[PDB]
């Protein structure tokens, strides 16, 4: 899980968070304007020290239509099924110790990805 | 093209003829990182071990 960011409805700005003293519950107020709402999430902040992301997340499907990157027939679509597909590294800075493959595969309307 | 080219001279038959058909194609450092270059034409495209098959430009 992560957090986002939460928007003020009158003025449009930071919300922080704040501990209601009173009803025992979490809040988030306005620095400018007064605007308070009951949470639901429960969480304020995350630190990711593996800084486990997931490649997937980040690839698009429009990597398929490049001329200069690699082509496989070996590694078919699973959805579409077809042949053609492409792979490449993680191609990201700070690579911990991966080559690691994302097959994406080449082909229009699909833009499926899959690793193995 | 090369018909064209070799009786230059006598006619008037340039490389600006060659850059207009759309043969030759200027292409700066910047871009060249993104362009599957080819060092010969026949030699690099017969048919082999499939290595990209998809060049876009080739060296002169
Ligand atoms: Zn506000
Ligand atoms: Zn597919």
């Amino acid at each position: 899980g992560f957090v986002g960011i939460r928007f003020c409805q009158e003025c449009n700005n930071m919300l922080y968070p704040k501990e209601d003293k009173e009803n025992r519950i979490l809040l988030y107020a306005c620095r400018n304007c007064d605007y308070q709402q009951e949470a639901d999430n429960s969480c304020i902040y995350v630190n990711k020290i593996t800084h486990e992301v997931d490649e997937l997340t980040q690839i698009i499907a429009d990597v398929s239509q490049d001329p200069t990157l690699p082509r496989t027939e070996d590694h078919p679509c699973q959805k579409c099924g077809h042949k053609e597909a492409v792979f490449f590294q993680s191609h990201s800075a700070r690579a911990e110790d991966a080559m690691r493959l994302y097959y994406v595969c080449t082909a229009p309307h699909c833009g499926h990805r899959w690793t193995e | 093209h090369i018909d064209q080219l070799k009786e230059r001279e006598y006619n008037n038959y340039s490389w600006q003829d060659l850059v207009a058909s759309g043969v030759v194609e200027y292409i700066d450092t910047l871009e060249e990182e993104t362009v599957m270059l080819a060092m010969t034409p026949d030699d690099l495209q017969e048919k082999e071990v499939a290595y990209c098959s998809t060049y876009t430009h080739c060296e002169i």
